[PDB]
RNA sequence: AAUUGUUGAAAGGGAAGGGCAUUUGAUCAGACA
RNA sequence: AAUACUGCCAGCUGGGACUGAGGACUGCGACGUAAGUCAAGGAUGCUGGCAUAAUGGUUAUAUGCCGCCCGUCUUGAAACACGGACCAAGGAGUCUAACGUCUAUGCGAGUGUUUGGGUGUAAAACCCAUACGCGUAAUGAAAGUGAACGUAGGUUGGGGCCUCGCAAGAGGUGCACAAUCGACCGAUCCUGAUGUCUUCGGAUGGAUUUGAGUAAGAGCAUAGCUGUUGGGACCCGAAAGAU
RNA sequence: AAUAUGUAAGAAGUCCUUGUUACUUAAUUGAACGUGGACAUUUGAAUGAAGAGCUUUUAGUGGGCCAUUUUUGGUAAGCAG
RNA sequence: CCCUGAAAAUGGAUGGCGCUCAAGCGUGUUACCUAUACUCUACCGUCAGGGUUGAUAUGAUGCCCUGACGAGUAGGCAGGC
């Protein structure tokens, strides 16, 4: 031979896990995500975006509509991470939301079942978005940092 | 101290035991209340500099 | 074969028992500390309207930790430190006060830093970071039962019966105490808030006795 | 063999084993027993005392086989008969016939006298006796013989 | 196989030291104590103020 | 760093398993490393340690002086174990019974001890019959009895004789042995 | 091999070469499945 | 009344960083009326990106910081101390005689077949009688003498074993080893019985002397590392002398 | 004086009884070695003890230099001891 | 504290630039920076303490748990190439 071969070898049996002890327990947010308050997009598609927020979906995403009419962002998912909350809110107590889950985004152009959702919430806000003035137009602009502007000193 | 370490042990043991005659370093001082009567404390103070000479 | 839930059960129940021990014993401590801290306050407190002056006990009990460094040490010093088991730097043991030892604690101060423990830094030392000299072995605490195996002899089957006997200087304190693995602890959290640190403390240094400031000193190498 | 020496394991460190001071030069001592009395006369007394100068008689010509005796203990003796017919004559310990060992036959000169033999009589053929050797013999009913 | 620290881990503290459930149970650790109102001699006060 | 107490990564110092190859021996080994491990009989691990030792410390323990040790007091039915080889005595005139454990038994030995009616057992065989050692007598042979421990810490006035190849007068019996060539040891 | 010619790439404000680390250029293994 | 300061809480709580060793179960706990549950003897869950030079390795370059020529002898060398322009290939602790400690192996009061003979498939292997060598006796310059008062002694520690006790412990025996007190043999100095070819003989009991000794043998042979000595003696090196 | 340094802090201990001899006393007097007997770990301070003891054989080294303190010669020296 | 006393040879040194209610001197209070040290974890090697021949698979100088330690010339030894 060229080479002189083991004397042992290792078991190819391979073991299983310990047992591990780490439940999943449910994330709690941060106080200041209350349904109907405006997003700030830190990163993303719609960076820079202001939008309103809907619901806490059970994979930790946020549930945001724009309204799509305002500024063309549609119900969509958004982490609470990249999301810089202001403490301006409507009142969503009147915006569906419950037809809305994890598989309701499942990957699998765009279903005419969307366009009408899209609808049904959107409507919904832009009623309550015209209560008080300005906020329709604050929600069509987008967020930039302008000189001298200093987010640990700001107030959103 | 053994002819004395005979004595505290039959002295005791011909009582009902409990001895102890191991030395022991000196401890340090116990709790105590120190009088004021008759014993008001005399402030003093440092003195200036002389020369006497 | 029995033994499945049978000798389980003759155990899980007399582990219990211990437990109820443990419960009953930590909880007696616990009422002998407040309340001979309450009579101090007392003592004091009475005195003071009766005209004298309640001196206290001269402390019984001493915690070192050794400040200086390895090398260039002078033969005597570097002897004591060895005894108290101090070898290294930020180490460090308690030591019991009598004569004996308070020679040894003088013949070393250019390199120690000493005084008065707390319960509450007694407390914080055992519990974090408190070991076991188990055939050497340096062993970790981390359960009662390790500390029954061998404290238990002299009574003490509880961490904080550990504890009770070193803050008292009980009867067997020499044992409980060597059963202790010389501490270890981090350079100091805040810093050392001298500038030079081989001076004494009264001199504006960190070595010596600072006494009641053992404390803040150890809660912050800790 | 050559691949245990130690010169092997010294290859590559530049003194070879020998110290950079002191070297490995040729004969600081001097050679040989040089300097016994002097700058070795250390180790010469202790280690070797009396190594020095004279004692006693010379004696030209000693034809060593001269002094040619052999010594075997009583201790022994015994040991000159065969196992087999050993056995034969420690049991019958008598005389009208007890065994004739020729211990210069058997090669000594000498016979001593280190300790115990069993009661058993033997005739012992030898050219010289201790006293006690031969003092032993008969208290076990044996006698020696002088022979040469 | 890793040492756990009591002190943060409300389990190894229960683990060793039972006591624990009792004294955060009663407080304990913020005790109000007997409030009394002993006042000293002058002796001890004059002699404090003085010089 | 350290201020180190003791010399640190010492070796233990005392033979772990013997130092000769004889697979024979190893096995022996394997016998009583289990035996010691789990036995809690003293017998054993002194056994043990025994097979690991060297030629010079296994002094042979005569024939004779184990018919001696039998002699001792309530001794003479106990079973005598040597660790290591057993030689013959011509010097003793009689010999007892018992059984002998022992890593060899010369040709002479064994005679004399089977010609008295006895028993001769290899050290496994001994394991068999007491595994808690019930019942041995263990002789050391004489450590000190070597030839060469005679030079060992030989000096003056330690009258321990010398290293030396012929010997006679002439051979280091003058200067520094007598009163009257300059002095004595 | 020292040393040399050609060709190719690259760096070079009083030497060259090295350590840790990364940019960029070139080149490469493995690993997906 | 408040506050400050100092101290404590096995009071709550936010942000940030690094780690994730382990690999069925087994432990100590914790929460539950309970079933079960848990953060309690070491990371899992969910989601996406690429499946490639994306990540990673090698390399050149650049940039931050750092980096004196190595070898030697020396208290101290980068040294204004020596050798070294560069490459290849040679190039230095050997062998032998005789030894110390140690270890392995054989056999063991003995041990060593190998001068030799036998013999052979022929410098091998296989076999062997007589000696010899070392050991099993010492001590004296020598003439010479020559190791048991005694269970081969007494004492004190001794592993191990034996006996009692559940056990803790108590006795019993106690090898090696060590300490000590003796006894034994030779030297030396005393002592000088019974006898006697009247000077031969030296029993006996003794002595702050002495010995490389006896006191139930440990040796012989092969081998190996280290070490010793003589040899060209680790390698190169005089000025000289001689025929 | 300070600093430095000898010894001691027990089981190889302590207490009773009364054995040996040629030393020794006026003397069974004493000395020395003993048999029999009484008392255990608070059995005679503290702290430590990754144990303690023991033997054999062999390397290198045997130019030393510096610092604080004490300190000799020298005016001194990066001098010499 | 400052000034005078205060004189040497290439051009040059609070380390440099520079600094004057200091970036100077004495002293105090905090915050902050960073060693191969300290604390925690991981991995390597060393030393030690334990566990494990029970067959029917693979190493018993092996396997498994555990703790502590790691400077080095001359020099020793070891295990390897
Ligand atoms: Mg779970
Ligand atoms: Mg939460
Ligand atoms: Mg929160
Ligand atoms: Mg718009
Ligand atoms: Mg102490
Ligand atoms: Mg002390
Ligand atoms: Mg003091
Ligand atoms: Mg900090
Ligand atoms: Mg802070
Ligand atoms: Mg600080
Ligand atoms: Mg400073
Ligand atoms: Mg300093
Ligand atoms: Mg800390
Ligand atoms: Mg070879
Ligand atoms: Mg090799
Ligand atoms: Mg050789
Ligand atoms: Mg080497
Ligand atoms: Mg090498
Ligand atoms: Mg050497
Ligand atoms: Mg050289
Ligand atoms: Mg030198
Ligand atoms: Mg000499
Ligand atoms: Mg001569
Ligand atoms: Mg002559
Ligand atoms: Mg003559
Ligand atoms: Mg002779
Ligand atoms: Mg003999
Ligand atoms: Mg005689
Ligand atoms: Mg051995
Ligand atoms: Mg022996
Ligand atoms: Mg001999
Ligand atoms: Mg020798
Ligand atoms: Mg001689
Ligand atoms: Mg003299
Ligand atoms: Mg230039
Ligand atoms: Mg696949
Ligand atoms: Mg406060
Ligand atoms: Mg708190
Ligand atoms: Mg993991
Ligand atoms: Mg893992
Ligand atoms: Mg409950
Ligand atoms: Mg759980
Ligand atoms: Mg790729
Ligand atoms: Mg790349
Ligand atoms: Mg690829
Ligand atoms: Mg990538
Ligand atoms: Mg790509
Ligand atoms: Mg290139
Ligand atoms: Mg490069
Ligand atoms: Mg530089
Ligand atoms: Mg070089
Ligand atoms: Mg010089
Ligand atoms: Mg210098
Ligand atoms: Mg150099
Ligand atoms: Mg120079
Ligand atoms: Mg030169
Ligand atoms: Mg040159
Ligand atoms: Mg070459
Ligand atoms: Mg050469
Ligand atoms: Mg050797
Ligand atoms: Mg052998
Ligand atoms: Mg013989
Ligand atoms: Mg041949
Ligand atoms: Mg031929
Ligand atoms: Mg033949
Ligand atoms: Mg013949
Ligand atoms: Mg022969
Ligand atoms: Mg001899
Ligand atoms: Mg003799
Ligand atoms: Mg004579
Ligand atoms: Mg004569
Ligand atoms: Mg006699
Ligand atoms: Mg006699
Ligand atoms: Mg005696
Ligand atoms: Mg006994
Ligand atoms: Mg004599
Ligand atoms: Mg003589
Ligand atoms: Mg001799
Ligand atoms: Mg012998
Ligand atoms: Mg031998
Ligand atoms: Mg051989
Ligand atoms: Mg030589
Ligand atoms: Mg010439
Ligand atoms: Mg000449
Ligand atoms: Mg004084
Ligand atoms: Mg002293
Ligand atoms: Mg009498
Ligand atoms: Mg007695
Ligand atoms: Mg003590
Ligand atoms: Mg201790
Ligand atoms: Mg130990
Ligand atoms: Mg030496
Ligand atoms: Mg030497
Ligand atoms: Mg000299
Ligand atoms: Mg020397
Ligand atoms: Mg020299
Ligand atoms: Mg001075
Ligand atoms: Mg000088
Ligand atoms: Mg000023
Ligand atoms: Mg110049
Ligand atoms: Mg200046
Ligand atoms: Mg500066
Ligand atoms: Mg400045
Ligand atoms: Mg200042
Ligand atoms: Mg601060
Ligand atoms: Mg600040
Ligand atoms: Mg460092
Ligand atoms: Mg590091
Ligand atoms: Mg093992
Ligand atoms: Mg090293
Ligand atoms: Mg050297
Ligand atoms: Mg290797
Ligand atoms: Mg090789």
């Amino acid at each position: 031979s060229a080479q002189k071969a083991p004397k042992w070898y290792p078991s190819e049996d391979v073991a299983a896990l310990k047992k591990t002890r780490k439940a999943a327990r449910p994330q709690k947010l941060r106080a200041s995500l209350v349904p109907g308050t405006v997003l700030i997009l830190l990163a993303g598609r719609f960076r820079g975006k202001r939008v309103v927020y809907l619901k806490h979906l059970e994979d930790n995403t946020l549930l945001i509509s724009g309204p799509f009419k305002v500024n063309g962002v549609p119900l969509r998912r958004v982490n609470a991470r990249y999301v810089i909350a202001t403490s301006t809110k409507v009142s969503v107590e009147g915006v569906n939301v419950e037809k809305f889950n994890v598989e309701y985004f499942a990957k699998e152009e765009i279903k005419a079942e969307r366009v009408e959702d899209q609808k049904v919430v959107d409507k919904a806000l832009i009623a309550e978005i015209k209560k008080t003035p300005l906020l329709k137009q604050y929600l069509s602009a987008s967020f930039s940092l302008k000189n001298g502007d200093k987010p640990h000193m700001l107030k959103f | 101290r053994v002819k004395a370490n005979a004595a505290k042990r039959a002295e005791a043991k011909a009582q009902g035991v409990a001895v102890q005659l191991k030395r022991q370093p000196a401890q340090p001082r116990e709790s105590r209340i120190v009088s004021t009567e008759g014993n008001v404390p005399q402030t003093l103070a440092p003195v200036p500099y002389e020369t006497f000479i | 074969a029995e033994q499945v839930a049978a000798e389980r059960a003759a155990r899980k129940a007399a582990n219990k028992e211990k437990r109820a021990i443990i419960l009953e014993r930590n909880a007696a401590y616990q009422k002998e500390y407040e309340t001979a801290e309450r009579n101090i306050i007392q003592a004091k407190r009475d005195a003071k309207a009766a005209g004298s002056y309640y001196v206290e006990a001269q402390h019984k009990l001493v915690f070192v930790v050794r400040i200086k460094g390895i090398n260039k040490i002078p033969p005597k010093p570097r002897k004591v430190l060895q005894l108290l088991r101090l070898t290294r730097i930020n180490s460090g043991t308690f030591v019991k006060v009598t004569k004996a030892t308070l020679e040894l604690l003088k013949l070393i101060e250019p390199y120690v830093a000493y005084g008065y423990p707390s319960y509450s830094t007694i407390r914080q030392l055992v519990y974090k970071r408190g070991f076991g000299k188990i055939n050497k072995q340096r062993v970790p605490l981390s359960d009662n039962a390790i500390i029954e195996a061998n404290l238990g002899k002299y009574g003490i089957l509880s961490i904080d019966d550990l504890i009770h006997e070193i803050i008292t200087v009980g009867p067997h304190f020499k044992q409980a105490n060597n059963f202790l693995w010389p501490f270890k602890l981090s350079n100091p959290s805040g810093g050392w808030g001298v500038p030079r640190k081989f001076k004494h403390f009264i001199q504006g240094g960190s070595f010596g006795n600072r006494e009641e400031f053992i404390n803040k000193l150890v809660k912050s190498m800790n | 063999p050559s691949r245990f020496t130690k010169t092997r394991k010294h290859r590559g460190h530049v003194s070879a084993g020998k110290g950079r001071i002191g070297k490995h030069r040729k004969h600081p001592g001097g050679r040989g027993m040089a300097g016994g009395q002097h700058h070795h006369r250390i180790n010469m007394d202790k280690y070797h005392p009396g190594y020095f100068g004279k004692v006693g008689m010379r004696y030209f010509h000693k034809q060593q086989a001269h002094f040619w005796k052999p010594v075997l203990n009583l201790d022994k003796l015994w040991t000159l008969i065969p196992e087999d017919k050993r056995d034969q004559y420690l049991k019958s310990a008598s005389k009208e016939t007890a065994p004739v060992i020729d211990t210069l036959a058997a090669g000594y000169g000498k016979i001593l006298g280190k300790g115990r033999i069993p009661n058993v009589p033997v005739i012992v053929k030898a050219r010289f006796v201790s006293k006690l050797a031969e003092e032993k013999i008969r208290a076990a009913g044996g006698v020696v013989e002088l022979i040469a | 196989v890793l040492k756990k620290n009591p002190l943060k881990n409300k389990q190894v503290l229960l683990r060793l030291n039972p006591y624990a459930k009792v004294f955060a149970a009663e407080k304990l650790g913020s005790k109000k104590a007997e409030k009394t109102g002993t006042k000293p001699a002058a002796v001890f006060t004059e002699t404090l103020k003085h010089d | 760093g350290i201020d180190h107490t003791s010399k640190q990564h010492k070796r233990s110092g005392h033979r772990t398993a013997p130092k000769s190859d004889n697979v024979y021996l190893k096995l022996l080994v394997k016998l009583y490393t289990f035996l010691a491990r789990r036995t809690d009989a003293p017998f054993n691990k002194v056994v043990l340690k025994a097979l690991f030792l060297s030629k010079i410390n296994r002094p042979p323990v005569s024939v004779s002086r184990i018919a001696r040790a039998l002699k001792q007091e309530g001794a003479a039915n106990k079973t005598v174990v040597v660790v290591g080889t057993v030689t013959d005595d011509a010097r003793i005139f009689e010999f007892p019974k018992t059984t002998v454990a022992a890593l060899r038994f010369t040709a002479g030995a064994r005679a004399k001890i089977v010609k008295a009616g006895g028993e001769c057992i290899t050290l496994d065989q001994l394991a068999v019959r007491a595994p808690k050692g019930q019942n041995t007598l263990i002789l050391r042979g004489p450590r000190n009895s070597r030839e060469a421990v005679r030079h060992f810490g030989m000096g003056p006035h330690k009258g321990k004789a010398p290293r030396i190849l012929s010997t006679g007068r002439k051979f280091e019996r003058a200067r520094g042995r007598r009163r009257s060539k300059g002095f004595k040891v």
